[PDB]
């Protein structure tokens, strides 16, 4: 366990490093996406748009939540197990085989 | 159901729930790990252990003091060992049950009693504000909508439903708290296991997504606050408040939802004896981010003016009358209410200020006026309304409004006394503004009465009035009283700056009422009384859910209210009754009959 | 209660059979019969509770 | 679990033989009985786990 914990913390740091290296590009592109979205205040809602949103928002919400929370906890990380409580709960809820996992 | 109590803003219940969460963290349970131990088997296991330890000790004494040394003694040893296994299992179960019953139960029952006692007042306040927000939302239109508003609704409805249901269910199961106590603890533990279970769609996930939609971290960078403001600001919405007050009420309701959700989450994690996570930090982060969103991207684009919510067709005599709606020295007008149940009446709230435009709960005088319909409405001969929106500078609070109907025209004059923001004193430095002449509007004579204003004319929370203006629409024959509030400043100074906030709500009831227990809600008629053994409290009777007074033979229910009156001053009586009653305001001395 | 009864009855049966297979002394057999009667009372109480649950 | 059980059964048997074949009859023997009973509890837990695992 004592060789496990530090190895995993180092692995999470090495991951977060490249993850942050990548995140800046998608941050700028999502800023541009938000800029183009602000112009949607005059486009009324169609049945197609309503359906697509009501169909995608759950999966998108859950994926975004998992990603951002994993990043947040891996950043907060930088016995130790008492400190990795949230990360272990997240990993146990994310790698769980389920009908709606 | 309003409440005459300082509503401390988001800071108030946020810090309250933070204190409750810290207290829950301080509670010590110890060996609260054996949850799957039926506590209703204590007597059974205790009897079995008491009856089996005797046999075990008998066998032990036999094998020890006994002088037998043979494989027969070895068989006796094996028998004693099997009995020891059974006894040890029974004793382990009994020990777990005893620990859970004498360490895990008292701590938690005390903790939950405290949690509920502290949640009582928060629930009251937030339930009233939720009623108001639900009225507003009913007044909204979401049939022809924008893409961003539709996306926000799609993203916020599921989490909102989940959080609301979970909060209500946890509150019910806590108030539920012998076999009944154990069954209620089992229900609470089931709810806790469901709330705290490890799945990506957990209660915590819905909390975080609710926050992400409240701040604007969703697909489109659209915060629920922006869509709320856009829906509430439209012209169709007619509410009793300004846009600032309505969006602030929206924020109050949703932040209280989130705070109570974090409280339930902590209580569940503690009830299950799980690792603590300290959600106070996350709760404060969420609430502060949402308040900052409201303060920066929402509050500046709102109007702090509130007008009449309703209109009523009425007529008024052309008899000229002077009216002076004034506040006592050192007071300020903070709200009005035009009610025309049977006769037109105007409630006016006056109160001394304390600091940053905060209203004093102790000084909340209420005056009543009756000649408003005869003043705002013509009978048969036209009318000329002078219309001009007054706007005094900051640090000036309206104190007097003077209506003078010299002829068939209507002209009002307003006075504003200087108010020091730092202190709570209003000096006698007055600015007087009238209705400008060049802009008058005429309502032509019409047999049908004009649409007098009606409803509550005041911010969601009683605040000083900056300006007052009248407006009249000739085509529609409408009349509106648009006042201006200081809620933006009071919020930027007290709540959105994370400081002690003090807010009062329009009581929605005649505080100036002199008939104690008029609604007769307190079952014990300490104020009222019955002369003869009859005429009692009919609980089934009254305005839906109240306790009415009843009369049968010849014993009438009476209440003494002689002192709190004045001679030759006009008064208004009101009462709902069913059957064939007889009401009399009578003086024991002298046969004078005022109202009969 | 079913598991408790099974184990207790197996113990009592083993005891009784092994003591009936070979009787050695007077006081030893006396004390064995005493503790066996006590174990039988315990088993009877357990079976009474189990039958009460079955009737319920 | 198999190693632990195989290593504890020897100690349990040694204590059992000591208390049986041994001619000591005293509160010392009673304390030895208590010690053997605790060791037997540990061994029984280990053996229950091992039996469940072997069956599965």
């Amino acid at each position: 366990l004592r060789v496990y914990l530090p190895k995993l913390t180092s692995m999470l740091s090495d991951v977060m490093k490249q993850n942050y290296a990548l995140s800046l590009q998608i941050e700028y592109l999502s800023k541009q996406l938000q800029e183009i979205s602000d112009k949607l205040d005059i486009i009324n809602v169609n049945v197609l748009i309503n359906s697509t949103l009501t169909e995608i928002t759950p999966a998108y919400q859950r994926i975004k939540y998992v990603n951002e929370k994993f990043e947040e906890l891996t950043f907060a990380t930088e016995d130790i197990l008492d400190e990795l409580t949230e990360l272990t709960e997240l990993a146990k809820s994310v790698t769980k085989n389920d009908v709606d996992g | 159901p309003s409440f005459i109590d300082y509503f401390n803003g988001i800071y108030g219940f946020a810090t309250g729930i933070k204190d409750i969460m810290n207290m829950i963290f301080k509670t010590d349970t110890g060996g609260d790990l054996t949850l799957d131990e039926i506590l209703k088997n204590q007597q059974l296991l205790n009897d079995i252990s008491g009856k089996l330890d005797g046999v075990n000790g008998s066998l032990n004494d036999l094998i020890a003091q006994g002088n037998l040394n043979t494989e027969l003694s070895k068989e006796i040893l094996k028998i004693a060992n099997e009995q020891n296994q059974v006894l040890n299992d029974v004793n382990n179960k009994l020990d777990a049950i005893n620990t859970m019953l004498r360490v895990y139960l008292p701590k938690l029952t005390s903790m939950l009693s405290d949690v509920m006692k502290q949640n009582y007042a928060l629930s009251l306040q937030i339930e009233y504000l939720s009623k108001q927000l639900q009225e507003i939302s009913d007044k909204l239109d979401i049939i022809n909508v924008n893409v961003l508003i539709n996306s926000t609704l799609t993203e916020i409805t599921p989490a909102y439903q989940r959080i609301k249901y979970v909060n209500e269910k946890f509150e019910e199961l806590t108030f539920a708290t012998p076999a009944d106590i154990l069954d209620e603890l089992t229900e609470l533990t089931e709810l806790a296991k469901s709330v705290t279970k490890n799945d990506v769609d957990g209660f915590e996930f819905y909390l975080n997504t609710f926050h992400d939609v409240m701040v604007g971290n969703n697909l489109f960078g659209r915060s629920a606050l922006k869509t709320a403001s856009e829906l509430i600001t439209k012209e169709n919405v007619k509410t009793s408040g300004s846009e600032v007050g309505n969006v602030y009420n929206f924020l109050i309701v949703l932040t209280a939802l989130q705070a109570k959700a974090f409280l339930t989450l902590t209580t569940c994690r503690k009830l299950l004896g799980l690792a603590d996570i300290d959600y106070t930090s996350i709760m404060n982060e969420h609430l502060n981010k949402e308040k900052e969103e409201f303060r920066v991207n929402i509050l500046p684009t709102l109007s702090n003016t509130f007008s009449n919510p309703n209109y009523a067709k009425v007529k008024g005599s052309d008899e000229d009358a002077k009216m002076i709606v004034e506040a006592k020295p050192g007071h300020a007008l903070i709200g009005f209410e035009i009610s025309n149940d049977s006769i037109t009446v105007l409630k006016v709230y006056e109160a001394k200020l304390k600091q940053n435009y905060q209203v004093d709960k102790d000084s909340l005088s209420e005056v009543i006026y009756g000649d408003m319909d005869k003043l705002l409405c013509p009978d048969q001969s036209e009318q000329i309304y002078y219309t001009n929106n007054i706007v005094f500078p900051n640090e000036y609070v309206i104190t007097k409004i003077d209506f003078t109907k010299k002829m068939k025209t209507l002209r009002y004059e307003v006075t504003a006394n200087f108010y020091d923001s730092s202190t709570g004193e209003i000096d006698l430095n007055k600015k007087k503004v009238e209705s400008s002449e060049a802009e008058y509007r005429t309502l032509s004579a019409n047999d049908d009465g004009v649409y007098m204003p009606l409803g509550v004319i005041s911010e969601t929370f009683l605040t000083p009035i900056n300006g007052f203006g009248l407006q009249a629409d000739e085509n529609s024959r409408l009349i509106t009283l648009t006042c201006k509030s200081y809620l933006r400043e009071l919020l930027l100074a007290t709540d959105l700056s994370n400081k002690e906030t003090k807010l009062i709500v329009p009581p929605s009831g005649f505080i100036s009422n002199i008939v104690e227990n008029g609604s007769i809600e307190e079952d014990n008629l300490e104020p009222w009384k019955a002369n003869n053994k009859n005429a009692y409290v009919d609980h089934t009777g009254g305005v839906n859910g109240t306790k009415a007074l009843y009369v049968h033979k010849d014993g009438g229910i009476s209440q003494f209210i002689g002192d709190k009156l004045k001679p030759k001053t006009e008064y208004v009586i009101q009462y709902t009754v069913k059957g064939k009653p007889s009401i009399h305001l009578k003086d024991e001395n002298t046969g004078y009959i005022h109202y009969e």
